[PDB]
């Protein structure tokens, strides 16, 4: 979380200085591998 | 004549000697006030790393020719490399101010910034408008989240919630300014290194919102 | 071994000369010709070892 | 701006007049009188 | 046995093979015999040390007349590339002292003060071994390929020939002469160094002194074919190469003046004290004459015959001092 | 071992030694004295009159690059050609082969381009001596101070860990099992721990060392 | 059962309570020992081995 | 033999070693010293002494006072520590001392 | 209980805490916070005092920073307080207090200021001179002037032979 | 920051030094002393002068006494500009007589030239006008911790005197 929000602002102040993709280059892997492993102990590992 | 070393290195320590207090003249109207250093992070040995952990685990699952110590020792050193990788790659995109020069008028400075070794100009920000932030601030997503469902749901669930959210600087400074303080450059924000050499009278003047006299 | 002793001994007057350690071993400024102790003492180490060697 | 033997003879003295003072405190009486 | 000797057990094997003559143990493993006489371990043995001296003019005639091969020629400059890799950086620092500001960081204007700045860095990639990789490098480059195409010629082909290669190879020499004189490590590599150098200063400054070196070149393979022959004219050429030590020098300095790495630009690298010419001479002369360049393939016709001559003599070894002259044998 | 004084007007203050600025000032003046004197000034008597102020004392290309190695080369070639050639008439010259000004009411010797204040010959020395002191360490003294980072890292990191252990023991107690256990014994020479043990963390694993440290080899 | 001194007191394992051990001037410093140390050691180690 | 051998070289190197002060730092109040000793593997190990109980004691042999370090300016000055039979070496050289 | 480890110098912990104090009670009034209940602080987390250290802590390290002179090292104030801010700056916004005590952050920021003066003197005591190394003792012998037989420089005309006049150039270079 | 980590701790660091100063254990004797040495003199005695002239003797004066009248932002200008350069002689050390007689100049001396790297007060009872004029200085330079006092006696050993003056300012000088 605090890393997408870090790229956001840099992004913004890279922006203003004169763009998602860099953002978002991994979230999708990171959440569904927590995800993963959440069920994983949902399932009383 | 003949060369003398002695009096070459006296010329050089004596430049040094006025670069480092930040004492310089002025040369054409723009007297350079500051000069900062930005920070440079590895980035492809980890991206490496990360690439050959994932391609040997791959493998491994190909040829059942794997250790139980090396299928231990693979994902937790890929983990580790991307971990690492992800962190210099947001240390790098800092926006660090490299150099600053005052106006003869001293009503406006110009900053050169450096953002990921690319340097940006910019020519007329009045003094009025700089604030360096003797503290953490609070930093403001205006436009929600802008993105995808699943990223702005993320974003929304550990924050405020209600549209725009306001994070403090706190929980972003170890990564964003952990080798120096936020300068608001009117329109953006940069970081000034605490390595620098910069006229302290006049850094200090500006950087309260007080303009210089000519 | 004569050539060796001739060869420190050489050295060793070079080095302590250049620091102004002249052994006093012999007179000055020489006698007849006016040649100096140090090259009187560098023409001594280098033939007095080869007359002993011959002779012994 | 060299080698000088007259520098290596004064290291070599204090070379050779270094482990004096830590022979001369072994040998030292102390102040123990073991009856 | 099991978890240790497993790993123990090769590094016993590498010291074995370098202190065991292999060869004879090697040929002591196949005992018996299928058919022949000279077999046993008798026959083995003494043909086994005569095969020393056999060997050794083995590998002179492969290096001579095949073609020659880059493990050989290492292996015959093995010292000058693995050891003592270090002096050559000390040597350079040496020439290039006279305007390296090294005067002014705990050294002196002499070869001890050169050993100090090489060896304050460390043992290893900042220190003694800072270019040591691309000291071989350059030796692959440049000495080899010259080796390479005049295998038996003479003095005059070998300086042409090495002449061209070292034109060919010379912005490898400039880079690392710049590595070796970095006190303060600003430069991270070759690559960074030269990409440095480029962009600062142009493609150009990568050949600041390119003729002196091919020049003091020509006078250094002159000295080694005299040596090689075992000639009268070894003073001779020592002399010449302590003429040329100079221009060497001055090779040094002109590829370290412009950068930052030097107080003095290269328009006064000629306005150096005259005194300061041969920074270097002696010590380069003793670290040459210890570990010259063996390079067996340009060796001229005196220099085989002188080596294979005195492998003949080292093989009158083997018969009895006390052999009976008899009159029926 | 030339005399002369100088007039400063009360200008320069004559209770600490004369500054490197004001020596050079005054060889200046020797200098366009000596050349042509005029009227013997510099006596005790009539003294040399200068009035400096505090600035005074104090204040003070591809194919260009081939034609110039070439230059240079040729250059080069006559330079190392004519070196040996140097040295013997430099050694010729040496085999075929004053320093002290009174100013005012101190002796200076000519150092540099300047005079320098001279009193023993081993104090000489000494400034010799400190000179190259000054020189040569140099760039070891003028180091990068704000180079800590790895510095930073080091402390940082042990911090972190004790900062665990802080949030590991916040609401425990002090009492152990073994100090119930004193409680209930008659052992006056041991008491019962009365404060935090974050301090002596792992002090087992130091005790256990000390014990196997003479054996491992 | 030894430590159980019958007309005496054996001393308290902790320091004294009015002592204070907070760091002070320093007195004496000859840091280059510990590298003569290392030095003999070792020399005497792989002389030994 | 390998064993013990080991033991007792690197337990009498160590004694041998365990004279000598490193390093000797008052505390705030002056009653208490902390003297840096050299460890077994040549590192630091520190150690607390009380001032009241330090003593430069004489000799024992009377005639024995010529025969010591601290004869010399640069010598070695044993200061015992008579509350545990210790023995602190100092150099006798003011470049060391505060 | 008590080891004999000796304790870092206290010399600074009450300005630091004087200083953290004053600028968290000009933030968080009515919270008790004095240099003079230190031990009572200490002995408390910044929760059970309501008080938020984290937004707090980057105001509270530059007072530090631009507040406090340390006279044993060897830095001057200016580089030293720089310097002092850049170190704890990285160091506290690693690190996270509000679940720890007072206590920790006084101490933890009173060790990386007794820290930072230590490697300031390189390790040493300021106070002690020190033995010069190896290095230094050859530096020193190396440069001494050399200072040739004098007696072959004199107006002596006996000084004017060619033997004499060779030894004087070889020697008195 | 406990007692268990102390030793890897300060073992670390030890090694970790080495990254910002190169063989700092072999030099350290060499780094007491500052690149370009600027000091602060405040005694103005006869001994104090005997003492100055013999400790400062490779040291420049920048007598700071003309400085008079100024708006103390002029006078610590020019001191400055007077103290930031090195010779042709390689006289880097400057020493200021008189200069700072309140806050306001030695603050603005500091901020320009980063500090000053060693202030000394002689301390000697024989003068009289050292306290009157100066006091706001040697109060400020006491605050900023760069004050060495070292008292005087003046009718004591020269000598002695002189030695322990040389070891204190070698160990009070600030980088
Ligand atoms: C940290 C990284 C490891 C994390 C733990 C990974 C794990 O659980 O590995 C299981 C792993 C199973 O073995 P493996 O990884 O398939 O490798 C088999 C060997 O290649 C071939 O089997 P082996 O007969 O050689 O012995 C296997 C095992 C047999 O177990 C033992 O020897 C211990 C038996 C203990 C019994 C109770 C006492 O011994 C070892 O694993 C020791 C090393 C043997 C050579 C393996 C290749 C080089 C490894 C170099 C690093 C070694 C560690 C340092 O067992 C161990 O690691 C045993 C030690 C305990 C866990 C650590
Ligand atoms: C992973 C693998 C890693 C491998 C790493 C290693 C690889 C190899 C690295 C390089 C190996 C060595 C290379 C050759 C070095 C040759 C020596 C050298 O550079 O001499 C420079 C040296 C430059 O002189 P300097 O050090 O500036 O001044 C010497 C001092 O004047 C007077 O000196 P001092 O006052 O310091 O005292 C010196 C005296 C002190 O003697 C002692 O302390 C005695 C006990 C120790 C011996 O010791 C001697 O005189 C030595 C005996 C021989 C002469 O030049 C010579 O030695 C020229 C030859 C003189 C012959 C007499
Ligand atoms: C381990 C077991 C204990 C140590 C055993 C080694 C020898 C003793 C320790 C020693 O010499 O340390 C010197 C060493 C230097 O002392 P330092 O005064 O601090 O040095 C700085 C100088 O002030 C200032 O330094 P510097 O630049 O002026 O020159 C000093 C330095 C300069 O050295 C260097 O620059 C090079 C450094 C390395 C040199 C290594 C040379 C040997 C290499 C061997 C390698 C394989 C082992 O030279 C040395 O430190 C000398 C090194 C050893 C010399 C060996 C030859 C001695 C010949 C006999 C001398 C006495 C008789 C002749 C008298 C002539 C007329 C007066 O001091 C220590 O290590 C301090 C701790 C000593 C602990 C042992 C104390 C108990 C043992 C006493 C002696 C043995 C028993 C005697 C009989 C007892 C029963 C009656
Ligand atoms: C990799 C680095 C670390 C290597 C390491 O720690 O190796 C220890 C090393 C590993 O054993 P190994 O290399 O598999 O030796 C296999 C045995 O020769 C024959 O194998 P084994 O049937 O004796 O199996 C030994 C086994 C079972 O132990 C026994 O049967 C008795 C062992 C004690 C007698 O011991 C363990 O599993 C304990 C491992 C710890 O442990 C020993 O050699 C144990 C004895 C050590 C003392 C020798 C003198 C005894 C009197
Ligand atoms: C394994 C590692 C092996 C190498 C490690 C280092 C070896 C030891 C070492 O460093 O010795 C240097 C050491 C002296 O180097 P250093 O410590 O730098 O002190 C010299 C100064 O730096 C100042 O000396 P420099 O280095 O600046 O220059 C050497 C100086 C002093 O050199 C000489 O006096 C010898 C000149 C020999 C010239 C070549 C003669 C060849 C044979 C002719 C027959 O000679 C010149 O400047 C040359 C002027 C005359 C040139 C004439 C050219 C035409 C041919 C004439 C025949 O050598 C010795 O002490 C010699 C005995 C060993
Ligand atoms: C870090 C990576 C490097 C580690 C090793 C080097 C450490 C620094 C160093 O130079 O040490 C030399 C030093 C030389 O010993 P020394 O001459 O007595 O000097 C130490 C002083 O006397 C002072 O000795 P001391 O009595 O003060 O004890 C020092 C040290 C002694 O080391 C130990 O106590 C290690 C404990 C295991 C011992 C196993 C045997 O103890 C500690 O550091 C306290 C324990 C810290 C444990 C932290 C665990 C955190 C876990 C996660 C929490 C969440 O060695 C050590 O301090 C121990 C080395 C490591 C343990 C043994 C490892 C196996 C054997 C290796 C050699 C064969």
């Amino acid at each position: 979380y605090n890393h997408l929000v870090i790229k956001y602002y840099q992004s913004f102040i890279c922006n203003t200085l004169i763009e998602f993709n860099y953002i978002l280059s991994s979230f999708k892997f990171i959440k569904e591998l927590n995800n993963i492993i959440i069920i994983s102990l949902n399932k009383l590992f | 004549t003949v060369f003398d070393a002695e009096l070459a290195f006296i010329k050089e320590a004596n430049e040094m000697i006025q670069q480092n207090t930040g004492n310089l003249p002025w040369d054409g109207g723009k007297k350079k006030i500051f000069q900062g250093q930005a920070n440079k992070y590895l980035e492809t040995p980890y991206y490496l790393l990360a690439a050959l952990s994932g391609l040997g685990l791959l493998y491994f699952l190909y040829s059942g020719d794997a250790k139980y110590k090396t299928l231990v020792l693979t994902p937790v050193v890929g983990i580790a490399a991307f971990v690492l990788l992800r962190r210099n790659q947001i240390l790098n995109r800092v926006p660090t101010l490299t150099e600053l020069f005052l106006h003869k008028d001293g009503k406006f400075v110009d900053a050169v910034v450096s953002v990921n070794g690319q340097l940006i100009s910019k020519n007329d920000i009045p003094v009025s408008t700089l604030k360096l932030y003797r503290g953490d601030h609070t930093v403001k997503v205006n436009l929600n989240d802008f993105e995808d469902a699943s990223a702005k749901k993320f974003l929304a669930q550990q924050s405020g919630q209600e549209g725009v959210i306001n994070v403090h600087f706190s929980k972003l400074r170890n990564l964003a300014a952990r080798n120096g303080q936020v300068l608001n450059l009117g329109d953006t924000e940069v970081v000034v290194p605490f390595e620098n050499q910069a006229n302290r009278i006049i850094l200090k003047q500006i950087f309260k919102g007080v303009e210089v006299l000519p | 071994n004569s050539l060796l002793f001739t060869a420190v001994s050489w050295f060793s007057i070079y080095q302590f000369a250049r620091k102004g350690a002249v052994l006093p071993v012999l007179r000055e400024y020489g006698r007849y010709f006016g040649t100096h102790r140090l090259f009187r003492q560098y023409l001594h180490t280098l033939v007095l070892p080869l007359l002993y060697t011959e002779y012994a | 701006k060299g080698f000088n033997l007259a520098n290596a003879v004064n290291t070599v003295k204090s070379t050779l007049n270094a482990p004096i003072k830590h022979i001369k405190r072994n040998i030292e009486p102390t102040g123990s009188n073991y009856s | 046995a099991n978890f240790v000797i497993p790993y123990l057990k090769p590094v016993a094997d590498f010291w074995n093979s370098l202190c065991i003559d292999q060869h004879q143990d090697s040929l002591f493993q196949f005992k018996g015999q299928t058919g022949s006489l000279g077999t046993d371990w008798t026959s083995k043995y003494l043909r086994s040390e005569q095969d020393v001296y056999n060997h050794k003019y083995l590998q002179y005639h492969k290096r001579v007349h095949e073609a020659p091969e880059l493990t050989d020629v290492i292996s015959d400059n093995v010292y000058r590339l693995t050891l003592f890799a270090g002096v050559e950086r000390v040597l350079s620092v040496r020439q290039a002292q006279a305007i390296l500001k090294t005067q002014f960081a705990g050294a002196t204007e002499n070869i001890s003060g050169a050993f100090q700045t090489v060896l304050n860095g460390g043992i290893f990639r900042r220190g003694y071994f800072r270019g040591a990789l691309l000291n071989l490098l350059q030796f692959c480059g440049a000495p080899y390929q010259s080796l390479i195409w005049s295998r038996n010629s003479g003095i005059t082909n070998q300086v042409i020939v090495s002449s061209i290669f070292e034109a060919f190879f010379y912005p490898l020499d400039t880079v690392k002469t710049l590595i070796y004189n970095d006190v303060q490590g600003k430069y991270k590599g070759a690559f960074h160094c030269a990409s440095q150098v480029v962009q600062n200063a142009g493609w150009s400054r990568l050949y600041a002194g390119i003729f002196q070196k091919l020049i003091f070149n020509s006078a250094l393979i002159f000295h080694l074919n005299q040596v090689w022959d075992g000639s009268s004219q070894q003073w001779a050429s020592l002399a010449l190469v302590a003429a040329a030590y100079p221009l060497l020098v001055l090779k040094t300095r002109f590829q370290v003046a412009g950068t930052p790495l030097a107080l003095a630009t290269s328009n006064e690298v000629l306005k150096v004290n005259r005194k300061t010419l041969y920074a270097g001479l002696v010590p380069y002369l003793i670290f040459n004459t210890l570990f010259a360049y063996e390079f067996a393939a340009w060796h001229s016709s005196t220099a085989q015959e002188r080596v294979i001559g005195g492998l003949q003599n080292a093989m009158k070894q083997f018969s009895s001092p006390a052999a009976e002259q008899v009159w029926s044998s | 071992s030339r005399i002369y004084w100088f007039d400063f007007n009360g200008t320069v203050n004559e209770n600490l030694p004369l500054n490197y600025n004001v020596l050079k000032i005054c060889r200046n003046e020797i200098n366009k004295l000596e050349k042509l004197n005029e009227n013997n000034l510099g006596t005790q008597k009539n003294p040399i009159k200068l009035n400096l102020s505090f600035e005074d004392k104090h204040y003070n290309n591809s194919k260009n690059f081939i034609s110039s190695i070439f230059d240079k080369t040729f250059e080069s070639l006559n330079t190392v050609l004519m070196a040996p050639i140097y040295s013997f008439l430099e050694f010729k010259l040496k085999l075929s082969s004053n320093h002290y000004y009174v100013i005012n009411g101190k002796l200076y010797i000519t150092y540099n381009d300047s005079f320098k204040l001279f009193t023993t010959i081993n104090d000489y020395f000494n400034d010799l001596n400190e000179l190259s002191n000054t020189k040569l360490f140099f760039l070891y003294r003028s180091f990068n101070i704000y180079n800590i980072k790895l510095n930073s890292l080091v402390d940082f990191v042990f911090l972190k860990l004790i900062l665990f252990i802080h949030l590991l023991y916040l609401k425990s107690t002090n009492y152990n099992r073994f100090d119930y256990r004193l409680k209930q014994t008659d052992w006056g020479f041991y008491i019962n721990n009365n404060s935090n043990y974050i301090q002596n963390i792992f002090s087992g694993l130091k005790y256990i060392w000390r014990g196997l440290r003479f054996w491992i080899i | 059962n030894y430590l159980d001194q019958p007309f005496v007191k054996v001393p308290n394992a902790n320091p004294n309570a009015s002592l204070n051990f907070e760091e002070g001037e320093v007195l004496y410093e000859n840091t280059r020992l510990l590298e003569w140390a290392k030095f003999w050691n070792y020399s005497v180690v792989v002389g030994y081995l | 033999v390998a064993i013990y051998a080991t033991y007792i070289a690197l337990s009498y190197i160590n004694n041998i070693w365990k004279d000598y002060v490193v390093r000797a730092q008052f505390s705030k109040d002056k009653e208490l010293l902390f003297v840096t000793r050299v460890s077994p593997f040549g590192t630091t190990e520190e150690e607390v002494y009380e001032v009241a109980h330090l003593e430069h004691l004489p000799p024992s042999v009377r005639s024995g006072v010529k025969d010591l370090s601290a004869q010399d300016a640069d010598g070695l000055v044993d200061v015992t520590c008579m509350s545990s039979q210790r023995s602190l070496v100092f150099y006798k050289g003011d470049q060391y001392w505060n | 209980n008590r080891t004999h480890d000796k304790v870092i110098s206290q010399t600074y912990v009450p300005a630091i805490a004087n200083i953290a104090f004053t600028h968290l009670s000009k933030k968080y009034p009515q919270a008790g916070l004095k240099v003079d209940q230190l031990n009572t602080l200490k002995e408390k987390t910044w929760n059970d005092l309501g008080v938020n250290i984290e937004h707090e802590k980057q105001e509270i390290l530059v007072e530090l920073s631009e507040q406090i002179f340390v006279k044993e090292s060897k830095l001057r104030w200016v580089h030293e307080q720089r310097q002092r801010l850049a170190h704890t700056t990285y160091v506290f916004s690693g690190l996270e207090f509000q679940n720890v005590k007072v206590g920790f952050f006084i101490d933890s920021y009173n060790f990386l200021l007794q820290e930072l003066a230590h490697r300031s003197n390189l390790y040493q005591s300021k106070d002690i001179v020190g033995e010069k190394s190896f290095h230094e003792k050859h530096l020193e012998q190396q440069t001494a002037p050399y200072s040739g037989v004098k007696s072959l420089e004199e107006p002596v005309s006996q000084n004017k032979s060619f033997i004499n006049s060779l030894m004087r150039a070889i020697h008195n270079h | 920051m406990n007692n268990t980590f102390k030793f890897l701790h300060q073992v670390i660091s030890k090694l970790t030094l080495k990254a910002q100063v190169p063989n700092y254990g072999q030099y350290s004797h060499s780094l007491k002393r500052p690149i370009n040495p600027k000091v602060v003199v405040f005694g103005n005695s006869s001994r104090a002068y005997e003492l100055i002239s013999s400790q400062f003797r490779n040291f420049n004066h920048v007598n700071g006494l003309e400085l008079k009248g100024q708006e103390d932002n002029i006078q610590a200008n020019k001191v400055a500009q007077s103290v930031l350069s090195i010779n042709d002689g390689f006289q880097d050390g400057y020493y200021i007589t008189d200069f700072p007689q309140n806050s306001k100049q030695a603050e603005r001396l500091d901020l320009i030239t980063d500090g000053v790297n060693l202030a000394l007060y002689i301390k000697d009872p024989s003068d009289k006008v050292t306290v009157t004029r100066q006091q706001e200085a040697i109060d400020y330079y006491r605050k900023t911790g760069a004050l060495v006092e070292f008292e005087v006696d003046p009718r004591g050993d020269l000598e002695e005197q002189v030695k322990q003056l040389s070891n204190q300012v070698l160990n009070g000088y600030k980088h």
